[PDB]
């Protein structure tokens, strides 16, 4: 019993784990939709500074 | 050398008395012991998964 238990937790765990990994990853703010476009120009937009 | 070898069967059954009764003692500590290990292991390693 004992062991079956042991199981269970494990596999919860792990789809716990799983999750809370991609949420970070859903949360970073360059994914997140169009955040009106930045006022000033990126230093790494080479294009708009030349 | 009957009665002789009779006192000798009576010495050996007197024996495995003594034995029996030192055996059947340690057997009821034993059990009671073992009693104990299978309560402790409920406790300390069954109770505890429904909270995780």
């Amino acid at each position: 019993v004992y062991r079956e238990l042991g199981s269970i937790v494990q596999e919860l765990k792990e789809s716990g784990d799983k999750l809370e990994e991609r949420l970070t990853m859903l949360s970073d703010v360059n994914l997140l939709s169009a955040s009106k476009p930045r006022s000033n120009i990126d230093s790494k937009d080479l294009t708009s500074h030349r | 050398q009957n009665i002789q070898e009779a006192c000798l069967l009576l010495d050996k059954k007197q024996k495995h008395i003594q034995i029996l009764i030192k055996g059947n003692s340690s057997s009821k500590s034993q059990i009671r012991r073992s009693s104990v290990e299978a309560q402790k292991y409920v406790q300390d390693k069954l109770l505890p998964w429904p909270q995780e």
